[PDB]
């Protein structure tokens, strides 16, 4: 499977949003947070926002995570160049490629998917966890459509 | 860093001048390197990763300061009369 | 307490930043919500070389982030290693140096640069013996270079005696992006060979060749071409963050890699490289290692390093090694390699020696080299000169923003007093 | 009674002063922390420590050496390693910035900072003195701390101590190898200020370190830590009669008055023997007339000059163990018969025997339980080879202008490199006119 | 410590070379994945004369794969021991030779031997004492005789003092997998008589023979075939991987197996070749093994050496065998045949015996004949020649591409010229 039209197609402009509330009260000089998931199927990626009140404090901090994969076990360390990347390459041509067929390496790559985002989970987004509370209407639709469970009783953020 | 031998044990204080890091130390300040470099590793370890009312009373006679009601207690002497702070 | 402080002036340089940033956290275990969650002690002992402390191991990074447009402010700021770099070190801007060394330099950037120097000095003031300056400024560009080279004059001003390695993304001929990389590069060399004294020049185009004919990636995205880059930096200052023999500083590379004052112009090179489908196969021994840091292939830049004899090299080891192999490996590689080392510096091979590998692996060498052939490199910059300057073309987005055709015959003036001194050294 | 004062200057002085030191610690019972153990015991009573370790009350021992480098990290290994309560916490001296491999960072800049608190520590340590029997500074002759600060070090020594003798190891550069690249420069702006103070320069080459444990101790890769060992075993070996006793006792003293001809003419050579390694050890007879032939071999010197290539002076064999004296008149009757080891006309008797009664140690590791041992310490012309292998880099370097700006702008000026030079050919010519044969 | 680069070109070496090395890694005792799970500590003692040691165990052979099209080394890497090839070693190519001696030494072979001679610089640069090469090829077809020689050469070139094994597969007359078998063989004979210091000659119809008449197989198959031939492959090179008397390294049988220089084909043979039917009904000993090993039965190549005088043989045995066993034998062989062995050589048997035996087997042996008999295969291949090239029939390819018709008489005539020693010895 290493086609993107599939997905593409399936899940064009298909989002996921969830709301969210990060936990940092044991933080020494910190306090708890508000994180809106966008879980994008087109390429299985996860953005992640902050939603932060009128005369605040921090600043206007964009976007908290932006358009890339997670991680799922946990804040992994970085490896060496050339690692964590596409389909092994045997040699090159005296520009060129082969597609080694025996995948050895650091192909050990686990990451979340909308499987293991689910209403009432605490997820481990780069270290700090971070526990589901909402969703929107269009996520209850996609919960009930494919996975079944209706279950959508929210667990309202303090 | 924490090569203090960790726990409890008497082990904990980084000679003079060692010029290394005690992650959370500089942010405290009152006596010397032996005993601070202690105090220092084992602040990161927490996480790592009046009063006269009791048998003490009296207030001391002429004591510099307002015990809580004395301007309304006419009684018997700074010693009885403060024999009760918080009370 | 040796601290260092990093620049990160310009689109490239934030990014090979993060990338770099990210790898000095993943040595130090520093996590990306800030507390320190590793499990070893020579990891703690040197923070502050790069990690700043706070209340409650928050190791703040001493970063300086700056751009005249706050693009990849946001895009360094949501990212993975990211939420960490202090809000105030993040100044900002409200425009955007659209390509243009004006911009970047006597314009917009300038009435910048003091809302710059504000926070370093902070920075300075914070540190004990700031051992220097590291700069990821794209030569190329606008940003990057313009807002850079002012900081780079500047910081000097203040405080002279100091050290200055510009890790500079040179443009390489074959791949351009922006059409004016001649011109505004250019600028740059001038203000670089008298305030520089470390120059680690990289090539897009060169670190491709080394994501594709070394590691083997079908799609190398520029996030691999940052790590190779960033591997270079977090391994060059390794002696004053971890223990070891002969623990060469910052400095002692500066001592004996540099013969004239203004001959400073050096590329990088990483030695543990294979690709994903070999790690199994490869034998991290001392004589392979040297078997590619002394290639044409490892060297992050673009200029056959076998064109032009090198006139000082050096080499960071760092792993549990044997000097004996260590210096025989290199003593026979200049008896080897004799047509290409200078015959008028006997000794032309610096080796030192940490005693920590980089996480994930069990011996590192980072390359560091003086070698002649950067002539072309620039030459190739000034090739290009003339003919964008010939019909002074792509100049008048240049020359009205507060500029004057002057500076550029002072620029190349420079550039052929760069390429000059090597030609002469070139046979000792 | 017989106490002596280690000075271990730059990071090579300071690795060496580690080896040395744990030698020290495993060849008396002077534990890691500081007692001296309960329920054990060596030897030597309650007197052959007064030694390079120092008596304080209820028991707890410290050295008295003074570990100086102008960096930290390869001071806080040493402090933070095996051996953290041993030392006094002042005797560690750091730096704060490296002094960058350049002999103006060494001597004329980075000076100041630290050469009174060294200095008064020296004082401190002269006062705990009844004998105050001699110096012995610990160096690399390359980079800024170990030449800088040494050549800075010796003539405030000098004016203060004036009669005291001092002594140098010396960590030449290779001249074949060799790890930096202003090694001339810097080796020969420090031995220029150090020749009129330096009494005596034993002197040590490490890829002659790398060869001996290639051929004798059978390692094919070797590290830092097995050179600094071997230098370790000689210095302890070089400092012993006053440390115990036996037939012959050599004074430090007796170094200078039977070791050095002429006030100038002062490089000798070291070399041990038995550098045997254990699993080939006890195959061999081990005799002394043996060690004594094998010392004199072309190949165990621990410097990189060939001693064919001219005339021996003076040879101070220091054997420890059991040594009967008897062994060592055959072994130098043997000596002298040989045309391989030519000598001078002018020194008729130039061997320096001493015996001692101890055999040596052995650190858990590498070295052999051996009951023997010699080191022969001896003044030849074959370093006149090093310093022209040396001086012909430096002019190399020299005629055009290389290097020349982080010396001068940094504290030195362009003329100590042109008399350091002069030196150099001046020294190069009494080893000359040292050597040649008497034709009067 | 001496040590054999193996390198394998073509798809018939490429497969021959595989199933070598699959009997040499169940002979050493390693697992297809790399690592080594044995049973005697003595299997690896002298490992590193095939196998480049690798971290954590994994060792892989010194080998160089290398064929003009990328299938042969996708088949290659699907058989059963994939995982022990090293990827930078594996030096394939995106075209097509079309089975051409012209394409495969004058057109794109000569753009990746390039290629082939760096990486084999590099492993024989990776050794300690190097005494020499294995090349695996075809003397018909394509690849390995154009690209073939080709790297004979330059292998010669750069080390002219080094033993050089090629493995060469000789066509057979009464079939012919290629048109172009003839003009093949000719050009590559011109070369492989003067450069290589030994070369074993296989014909492919005397395995069809041996396969029938001896080991009674019924459909058999090119992986039977190639193992056969790898059976006398490793039995060649014994006394450097295992122990015993009367070692005799690759050199020692180079002196004693070619008395005049041009004169080095031999013909290899293994005789422990028992069917399945009739093995248990063998008395398995000294005796029989030199009955089986002296008849025209077991000769690898179809030249019945009834047809011509033994200048010199040898017999590489294995296992524990007793030595006037061997000797009385060896000499009642000589004194049985003697119009079978040369006058002018008297006593022209080597005997080298080895201790292990290979797996299951008590006791095997490899016989080495240089005979007279060699001369019926090359004077075929003459007229087979000469009957092709008169009309200049199949020799617009080879004109067209650069070629002439001068250069090939040339080889005809060197055909001819290795034609006549070979008889004029026989024939005193
Ligand atoms: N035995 C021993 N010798 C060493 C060691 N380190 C360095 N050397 C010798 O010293 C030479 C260079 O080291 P140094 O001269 O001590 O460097 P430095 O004096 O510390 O210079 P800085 O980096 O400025 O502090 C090398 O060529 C070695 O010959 C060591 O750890 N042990
Ligand atoms: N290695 C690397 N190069 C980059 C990256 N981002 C941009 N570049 C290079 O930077 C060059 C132009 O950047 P530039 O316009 O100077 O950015 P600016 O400094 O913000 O103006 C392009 O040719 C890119 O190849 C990166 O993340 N990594
Ligand atoms: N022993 C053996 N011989 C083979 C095998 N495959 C092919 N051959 C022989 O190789 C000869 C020709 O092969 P060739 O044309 O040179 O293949 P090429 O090198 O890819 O061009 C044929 O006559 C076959 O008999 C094999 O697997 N084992």
């Amino acid at each position: 499977s290493f086609d993107t039209l599939k997905q593409f197609l399936e899940y064009d402009r298909k989002v996921l949003r969830f709301f969210c509330l990060w936990d940092d009260s044991g933080s020494l000089f910190g306090d708890r947070r508000e994180l809106i998931l966008h879980y994008f199927l087109s390429d299985d990626t996860i953005e992640i926002k902050e939603v932060m009140p009128h005369n605040s404090g921090r600043d206007a901090m964009s976007l908290f995570l932006q358009r890339r994969k997670l991680p799922k076990y946990g804040p992994p360390g970085v490896y060496q160049p050339g690692q964590i990347a596409d389909r092994t390459v045997l040699n090159v041509y005296g520009y060129s490629y082969l597609l080694d067929k025996y995948k050895l390496g650091n192909l050990d790559q686990e990451f979340y998917k909308d499987s293991d985002l689910s209403i009432g989970t605490t997820i481990n987004v780069w270290g700090r966890k971070v526990l589901l509370c909402d969703c929107d209407e269009f996520t209850k639709t996609y919960y009930k459509t494919k996975y079944g469970i209706e279950n959508f009783t929210s667990i309202s953020c303090k | 860093s924490p090569y203090s031998m960790d726990d409890r044990d008497p082990r904990k204080f980084f000679m003079s001048g060692f010029t290394g890091y005690v992650p959370r130390a500089r942010f405290l300040f009152g006596s010397s390197f032996p005993v601070l470099s202690n105090q220092a590793l084992q602040e990161f370890d927490q996480m790592k990763s009046s009063r006269t009312y009791p048998h003490n009373l009296g207030l001391l006679p002429k004591y510099g300061g307002y015990v809580p009601g004395y301007k309304f207690q006419f009684g018997r002497t700074y010693g009885h009369l403060t024999h009760d702070a918080l009370g | 307490m040796r601290e260092i402080v990093h620049l990160q002036a310009g689109q490239c340089g934030n990014q090979i930043g993060a990338k770099f940033w990210e790898v000095i956290s993943d040595e130090h275990g520093i996590d990306p919500t800030g507390t320190y969650h590793g499990d070893s002690d020579l990891q703690l002992e040197r923070i502050n070389v790069y990690y700043n402390e706070a209340t409650g191991g928050k190791y703040v990074p001493r970063a300086v982030l700056v751009d005249l447009e706050p693009g990849t402010m946001d895009s360094v700021r949501s990212g993975p290693f990211g939420q960490i770099f202090r809000p105030d070190n993040f100044v900002f801007g409200q425009s955007g140096a659209g390509n243009n060394w004006a911009k970047g330099h006597y314009t917009e950037g300038a009435e910048l640069v003091d809302s710059v120097l504000d926070v370093v000095r902070k920075e300075a003031e914070s540190c004990d013996c700031l051992q220097g300056f590291q700069l990821t400024h794209s030569l190329g560009g606008g940003t990057g270079s313009g807002m850079g080279t002012l900081l780079i004059s500047k910081i000097r001003e203040e405080y002279p005696d100091r050290i200055m390695n510009t890790f500079s993304v040179v443009p390489s001929p074959k791949v351009s992006d922006t059409v004016v990389e001649p011109y505004n590069a250019t600028l740059s060399v001038h203000q670089l060979v008298e305030n520089t004294d470390e120059t680690y020049c990289i090539d897009n185009e060169a670190l491709y060749d080394i994501c594709f004919r070394t590691l083997k990636l079908t799609t190398p995205t520029y996030g691999d071409l940052n790590h190779l880059v960033s591997a270079t930096m977090s391994g060059v200052t390794t002696c004053l963050r971890f223990p070891g023999q002969l623990n060469a500083d910052l400095r002692k590379l500066a001592v004996n890699m540099v013969p004239f004052p203004r001959l400073h112009f050096f590329m990088p090179g990483f030695a543990p490289l294979t690709s994903r489908g070999s790690q199994q196969y490869r034998a991290l021994t001392v004589p392979e290692l040297t078997q590619q840091m002394f290639d044409a292939k490892n060297m992050m830049a673009a200029c056959d390093p076998r064109h032009g004899r090198y006139l000082t090299v050096a080499a960071v080891f760092r792993g549990r090694m044997s000097m004996k192999e260590v210096d025989e490996q290199m003593l026979n590689v200049q008896n080897k390699n004799s047509s290409y080392f200078v015959e008028w510096i006997p000794n032309n091979v610096k080796t030192a020696v940490c005693d920590i590998p980089p996480r994930g692996l069990k011996m590192s060498a980072t390359f560091i080299g003086n070698s002649t052939a950067i002539q072309e490199l620039f030459k190739r910059i000034s090739e290009q000169f003339t003919a964008m300057f010939r019909r002074k073309a792509f100049l008048h987005w240049y020359t009205g923003e507060g500029m004057d055709e002057m500076e550029f015959t002072e620029a190349e003036s420079n550039m052929n007093d760069l390429g000059n001194p090597v030609v002469t050294r070139g046979a000792c | 009674q017989r106490e002596c004062i280690s000075v271990h200057v730059g990071q090579a002085g300071v690795q060496i002063g580690n080896a040395c030191w744990e030698l020290y610690c495993l060849e008396h019972g002077i534990q890691p922390d500081g007692q001296m153990p309960s329920d054990k015991t060596i030897g030597g009573g309650d007197d052959s420590f007064n030694t390079f370790f120092s008596e304080t009350g209820a028991g707890k021992h410290v050295p008295r050496a003074v570990f100086v480098d102008l960096e930290p990290t390869v001071i806080d290994e040493v402090r933070t390693g095996t051996y953290r309560q041993l030392f006094h916490p002042e005797q560690l001296i750091t730096g704060k910035e490296d002094a960058a491999n350049n002999y103006a960072r060494g001597h004329y800049t980075i000076g100041k900072e630290l050469i009174d608190l060294v200095l008064d520590r020296i004082r401190k340590l002269a006062d705990q003195c009844t004998g105050l029997q001699g110096f012995l500074i610990f160096h690399s002759f390359g980079g800024g701390t170990g030449s800088g600060f040494t050549s800075l070090l010796m003539e405030r020594l000098s004016v203060d101590y004036g009669k005291k003798s001092k002594l140098e190891f010396s960590i030449y550069p290779a001249p074949q190898v060799s790890t930096a690249v202003v090694e001339p420069y810097n080796s020969i702006l420090t031995t220029h200020t150090t020749l009129e103070h330096s009494d005596c320069a034993f002197m040590v080459d490490n890829e002659a370190i790398y060869d001996i444990c290639r051929r004798n101790l059978d390692i094919e890769r070797p590290t830092y830590t097995n050179l600094n060992r071997l230098i370790s075993q000689i210095v302890s070996s070089i400092t012993a009669s006053l440390r115990f006793d036996g037939a012959l006792n050599v004074d430090l003293t007796e170094f200078q008055t039977n070791l050095v001809p002429y006030p100038r003419i002062h490089f000798p050579l070291a070399t041990y023997a038995p550098v045997i390694s254990a699993e080939k050890a006890y195959h061999e007879q081990l005799s002394v007339a043996e060690i004594t032939n094998a010392c004199f071999e072309p190949a165990n010197q621990m410097v990189k000059c060939d001693p064919r290539h001219g005339k021996y002076m003076a040879c101070c064999l220091l054997y420890r163990g059991d040594v009967v004296p008897k062994d060592v008149n055959a072994a130098i009757a043997a000596i002298k018969t040989k045309r391989s080891i030519q000598f001078v006309d002018w020194c008729p008797t130039g061997f320096k025997v001493g015996i001692n009664y101890q055999p040596p140690t052995v650190v858990p590791g590498d070295l052999a339980k051996v009951q023997r041992a010699v080191c022969m310490l001896s003044n030849t012309t074959a370093i006149a080879e090093a310093w022209a292998r040396l001086d012909h880099k430096f002019d190399l370097m020299y005629a055009k202008r290389a290097f020349v700006h982080w010396y001068v702008g940094e504290g030195m000026e362009e003329g100590e490199f042109s008399e350091a030079r002069e030196d150099m050919a001046a020294l190069e010519k009494d080893y000359e006119e040292v050597g040649m044969d008497s034709v009067e």
